[PDB]
């Protein structure tokens, strides 16, 4: 039996059971098709699609079918590179069949498009790893995929304000799926700022009235990627609400797979430092199934150093953890934003005994300079470390007034400064929270994040 | 190995208070806090 | 009509050897001609070693011009200089990416990754880019220095139309002026950092003013001059006059009278760029050509 004619019947009637680039699912049928299609030139295949009965009178659809016939005819299963032109060509045609909202067999083509999207993403990574041997630039294949998915994303239109049906068109069903796929691509090619447009046009294109109406897994991944983006722009609160809601939503999911536990671990790897910057420390109870004991010990060491005002402790912890923190884009933001919390707790313990217990309303700069001598420890000026480092070049016990001034400007210390008296006056009181308020409330009030529930 | 260590979420077939209320009030004597308190006592004593 | 790479190298050699010391008078000539060299590289789609060398030394010449034009009172506005310097740093970054992708290396890459980190000192994009580079580039003393400057310059109260404030920034002005005096600071890098003296000083005085009570006395000019490393008194007087900080007793600044919350005043032009006496003194102790050749 003519298997090309048969396949063209199936494709002409929206039966895409054999329309796939995955030879692990299509191998035998594609082999038969390859033996039967050998002989025919490109124009003969194009004619096979053009003159086929019941074939939709769509140029892009017929281009897709012809491209799949070229693939099946010329595919070399022994060489992923030699067959890559056919594979990527057919993928681009397939996505082209989705740009028109009223394209033929659009609803049947969408699942095919998602399937082939996962396949072509895997193959695109595989081929990008050999960019030197293939004479291609870095991430060229996957970036091409990102362009295709970007045009598909632009083609998705918002709902009509007075729509006549509640039909969720399949282009809307995969909207968040496409957003997370595209943003993940932008993260893997190491150009995550390209997510910006994708994040800006997501909600305007969505027909769903609430963000919680998408699949909760896609919600979790979206909050994860959005939080990582925010954190890439050093917006710690905006990232924090996204990581937090992501991990809560993950706690609601039934723990079916190990990959869900590892995804929760991926969320925590960012939620713990982001929270710590905002003065929040986790309770390890609900985090036992997602974190090893050694990770908990590490973050607990950092927790002690920040909690009791040990700047040298914090810088030492960042120094020992430098590599993996740089891998997750975490070192710079912690190096910059953990110090003010650590200082806050340092002068918190100082003002506690000095003011609430010993009844001294004044904080001389010499006292805070000795305290900073204990907390900071060595600096670039000091001997034994004659080369400047991010861990010894920033913090110096000489800059008492600067630390106090930043603490007061961040709202972490309610006090007045006297530079010519060289002292810092707090309010005479026994309650320490009146002088040093809760840090998370102050930070979140000064930096109000966007709505944690998107919409 | 790369699927488990990479930051990108893994694919899986689809089918609470976790933060400290306040760590300022729950105070625990720390080693560093002990040396800091001792430094506060020595400074309080040299500056009588 | 266009120079091949080796005569572009010959031409930049001619400039480094003959026309550096004609500055500041030859600033427009040199800027235009260097831009012409880079443009000749783009005409031939050439990112080879000659394009790297030329863009590198041209970046260094831009850095020297930044200090020379400001030490004198010739130009005041360095918009075009900073624009072409930035575009040259972008070219160098792209070429470094292509060379790394091809398995090669560039010996001066770290230096100009640092300069690139100083081109847009408050753009998180360059932190993002610097964190994915190799460890020998990231841990290089020059990149470490530029990173330290980016940390101490960060300010949660930095105000400018289109700039989103970030949390828990340091605003370590004192540490900034400590590092600017370091003899380990490369001179051209210092020249690049002198572009932010006015901003850093403004936000220093703002942040300090928020900590003073209402009836606090004006801050003496001596304290603010040692704290902000002003070259002389006329500079801090012109600084206070620019930002409408009332000068009491002709030697004190009443910081509560500072009503501005942004370094950039809405209607008037920015205060003219300034320099540090230590860096000029260091410049008089070396040669222009020496600095440009590394």
């Amino acid at each position: 039996m003519d298997m090309a004619n048969q396949l063209l019947d199936e494709l002409a009637h929206g039966n895409f059971s054999h329309l796939t680039l995955n030879l692990s699912q299509n191998g035998r049928e594609i082999a038969i098709l390859q033996k039967q299609l050998t002989g025919f030139d490109d124009k003969q295949l194009e004619t096979f699609v053009e003159q086929h009965p019941a074939m939709p009178n769509d140029t892009r659809f017929k281009i897709m079918c012809t491209s799949f016939l070229n693939y099946a005819r010329d595919v070399d299963p022994w060489s992923a590179w030699s067959s890559s032109d056919l594979i990527f060509e057919f993928y681009q045609c397939l996505i082209n069949c989705l740009i028109n909202d009223n394209a033929p067999h659009i609803e049947m083509l969408i699942p095919v498009a998602t399937r082939e999207t996962e396949f072509i993403i895997n193959l695109a990574g595989k081929l990008d790893s050999f960019h030197l041997q293939l004479h291609t630039r870095s991430h060229q294949f996957l970036s091409h995929i990102s362009s295709i998915l970007s045009r598909l994303f632009n083609s998705i239109k918002p709902p009509r304000g007075n729509a006549s049906s509640t039909n969720i068109p399949g282009k809307q069903r995969i909207l968040l799926y496409l957003v997370n796929k595209l943003n993940n691509i932008y993260f893997r090619i190491e150009s995550p700022q390209l997510c910006s447009n994708i994040f800006k046009n997501f909600q305007p294109k969505s027909m769903l009235a609430h963000f919680n109406e998408y699949q909760l897994d896609q919600q979790i991944e979206y909050r994860y990627l959005l939080g990582r983006y925010y954190l890439l722009n050093s917006q710690v609160h905006n990232a924090f609400v996204q990581f937090n809601e992501a991990f809560q939503s993950l706690l609601n999911l039934p723990l079916t797979n190990q990959a869900i536990t590892r995804n929760g671990t991926r969320i925590l790897n960012y939620m713990i430092p982001t929270g710590l910057i905002l003065g929040k420390m986790v309770k390890w109870g609900p985090l036992r199934p997602f974190l090893s004991q050694e990770t908990i010990d590490n973050w607990s060491v950092l927790y002690k150093h920040v909690r009791y005002g040990n700047i040298q402790g914090v810088s030492l912890w960042l120094r020992q953890n430098e590599r993996h923190l740089c891998a997750r884009q975490l070192l710079i933001v912690l190096l910059e934003k953990l110090p003010m919390v650590t200082y806050r707790n340092l002068i918190k313990t100082v003002i506690k005994s000095w003011t609430t217990e010993w009844g001294q309303n004044k904080l001389p700069y010499s006292l805070i300079e000795r305290v900073l001598q204990l907390s900071i420890g060595p600096t670039f000026e000091d001997p034994g470390a004659q080369e400047i480092t991010i861990y010894n070049g920033i913090h110096s016990p000489k800059n008492v007034e600067n630390v106090l001034v930043t603490l007061i400007n961040l709202g972490l210390l309610r006090a007045n400064c006297f530079p010519q008296l060289q002292l810092c006056v707090v309010k005479k009181t026994t309650m320490i929270q009146e002088i040093v308020p809760p840090v998370n409330e102050r930070i979140t009030k000064m930096f109000p994040a966007h709505s944690h529930v998107l919409w | 190995k790369s699927l488990e260590e990479d930051d990108e979420f893994e694919d899986f077939p689809i089918d609470t208070n976790i933060w400290e209320e306040n760590w300022d009030d729950v105070e625990v004597d720390d080693d560093f806090t002990n040396e800091l308190k001792a430094e506060l006592d020595r400074y309080k004593r040299e500056n009588q | 009509d266009v120079r091949p790479p080796h005569i572009l190298v010959k031409t930049l050699d001619y400039i480094v050897d003959n026309l550096l010391t004609t500055l500041p008078e030859s600033e427009g000539f040199l800027w235009d001609r260097m831009r012409s060299i880079r443009q000749d590289f783009t005409y031939q789609n050439y990112s080879g070693p000659e394009a790297v060398d030329c863009n590198e030394r041209i970046v260094r010449i831009h850095l020297l011009i930044l200090h020379i034009m400001v030490k004198s009172n010739v130009e005041f506005s360095l918009q075009q200089e900073l624009e072409q310097l930035h575009k040259s740093l972008i070219t160098l970054s792209e070429i470094y990416d292509d060379v790394r992708s091809s398995g090669g290396t560039c010996p001066n890459e770290a230096e100009f990754r640092a300069y690139a980190l100083l081109s847009k000192i408050r753009d998180p994009q360059y932190d993002e880019n610097i964190q994915r580079l190799p460890k020998h580039i990231f841990q290089d003393k020059l990149v470490q220095m530029a990173l330290c400057f980016r940390r101490v310059i960060s300010n949660s109260a930095y105000t400018e139309r289109g700039f989103v404030k970030t949390e828990n920034c340091l605003n370590f002005y004192a540490r900034f002026f400590q590092l600017m005096q370091s003899p380990s600071l490369p001179l051209l890098m210092g020249f690049f950092l002198q572009m932010h003296l006015t901003d850093i000083r403004f936000y220093a005085l703002r942040a300090l003013s928020h900590t003073l009570n209402k009836k606090h006395k004006p801050i003496p000019f001596i304290y603010l001059e040692n704290m902000l490393l002003f070259n002389n008194r006329q500079e801090i007087i012109e600084f206070c006059n620019y930002y409408s900080i009332e000068i009491i007793n002709g030697d004190a600044a009443d910081l509560k009278t500072l009503q501005h919350y942004s370094h950039k005043l809405s209607e008037t032009q920015p205060l003219k760029k300034t320099y540090l006496t230590c860096l000029e003194r260091r410049l008089q102790k070396t040669t222009y050509k020496g600095l440009i050749n590394g």
